[PDB]
Parts: structure tokens; sequence; C-alpha cells
């Protein structure tokens, strides 16, 4: 402002980003086998 | 944002954003057998 005359500006800007990525999981496998043999009908038990 | 100027008279100005976005999923699965041979005693034979 000089001297009538008056001028005013104002600026105002703000800005925000965010990210946010999360991810778990877990897997299991787990396999067992046999084999046997008898060398009466009784035993097969 | 917000960008107000007055010379002298008034301004206003008032601005909002917002967003929000969640994704997820889920796969599971499984496959497995099960294999099994026995075999009878049957002392017997066909020795003839």
């Amino acid at each position: 402002r000089v001297l009538f005359a008056k001028k005013t500006k104002v600026e105002h800007r703000c800005t925000t980003n965010k990210l946010s990525e999360k991810h778990e999981g877990s897997f299991i496998q787990g396999a067992e086998k046999s084999i046997s043999l008898i060398r009466s009908e009784y035993g097969a038990a | 944002s917000s960008s107000r100027k007055r010379s002298f008279f008034r301004s206003s100005s008032s601005s909002s954003r917002s967003y929000t976005s969640h994704t997820n999923e889920i796969h599971k699965g499984k496959s497995y057998q099960l294999l099994v041979v026995e075999n009878t005693v049957e002392v017997a034979q066909f020795i003839n």
C-alpha cells in the first residue's frame, strides 16, 4: 500500500500422499510313508 | 488447498479431498494323495 491504494494477496497450498502395503503368508508341506512285510493270517494285524 | 485474497472486500475459499482404498486377497489350497498296496498271506500254493 502506497499513499489511496491498498493491495493484499495471500496464497496457501498443501499436499499429502501416503502408501502402505503389507503381505504375509506361510505355506507348509510334509509327507510321510512306510512299507513293511510279514513272513497264520492272524499275524497280518 | 485454500487461497484467500482481499484488498479494500472479503474472499473465502476452502477445499478438502479424501481418498482411501484397501485391497486384500487370500488364496489357500492343498493337494495330497494316499497310495496303499497290501497282499494277503494265503500259504496255499498251486505247485502241481
